[PDB]
């Protein structure tokens, strides 16, 4: 229920980007969603900002919003596309999956 | 105008292969090229219409 | 409903019963990340590709991705005079207690 | 187990602190309890440190 990583396939060809890559045609990038209530837990990482906020959220919720789960590490995947020049490029690109999330 | 159907898809595949990330101006050229025909139709979803 | 951007918020530390250990301040704006993160995802801020990916699947159909969310990306600290749980004061400098820049992620 | 109107204030400072934030997998098993005080019986559960 609280701020957790979930599963997100990523199909490149149901995006319209077929007619660039080359390789791969999916792959899972996950996502992050969930409540970020007190207490957040240290497996959120959490800023000294986002304890705060939490904490008047908790008090007033009706004043302060709360914080969100988004992603706290990505890691790389390789691809092989065809850049605007034509030019077949293998590149690796970063911050494409992600490997913990936190509340921020 | 950014129409959000029609620029969706190929305005994200500029972003990610780090162009059109610049504010005017140095980048308004390759982000051009990577655009291409929908330039004039999606220039506005990144501001480099000058 | 406005974009992602940064808002105003006070923090006042006797209202949440920290007046009893916070010697000074006794309150300082933190503000706060709140807004739409939907694409087009402001190009300018450098947004994680993940971000850039999912605002797209989002984009999509909305239905079935979620969109990204606004929060804090730069933070500055701040120092506070306290006493520590052992009694002792100290003046120490606080990390990542205020917002500088909001983004999509 | 954790009264979170009672124990969000005091918990939260001993987290911007950075106690309570080890795991008992313990080191900060007894900072942690110092900084609570008497709200320990009623607040470990909020840390899963009882
Ligand atoms: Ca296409
Ligand atoms: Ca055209
Ligand atoms: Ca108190």
């Amino acid at each position: 229920a609280r701020c957790s990583r979930k599963a997100l396939h990523v199909n490149f060809k149901d995006m319209g980007w077929d007619d660039w890559i080359i390789a791969p045609l999916e792959y899972e990038a996950f996502h992050c969603e969930g409540l970020c209530e007190f207490p957040l837990r240290s497996h959120l990482e959490p800023t000294n900002h986002a304890v705060i906020q939490t904490l008047m959220n908790s008090m007033d919720p009706e004043s302060t919003p709360p914080t969100c789960c988004v992603p706290t590490r990505l890691s790389p995947i390789s691809i092989l596309f065809i850049d605007s020049a034509n030019n077949v490029v293998y590149k690796q690109y970063e911050d494409m999956v992600v490997e913990s999330c936190g509340c921020r | 105008g950014c129409n959000k159907a029609l620029c969706a898809s190929d305005v994200s595949k500029c972003l990610i292969q780090e162009l059109c990330q610049c504010r005017p101006c140095s980048c308004c050229k390759e982000c051009m090229l990577c655009l291409g025909a929908l330039w004039d139709e999606c220039c506005d979803c990144v501001g480099m219409c000058n």
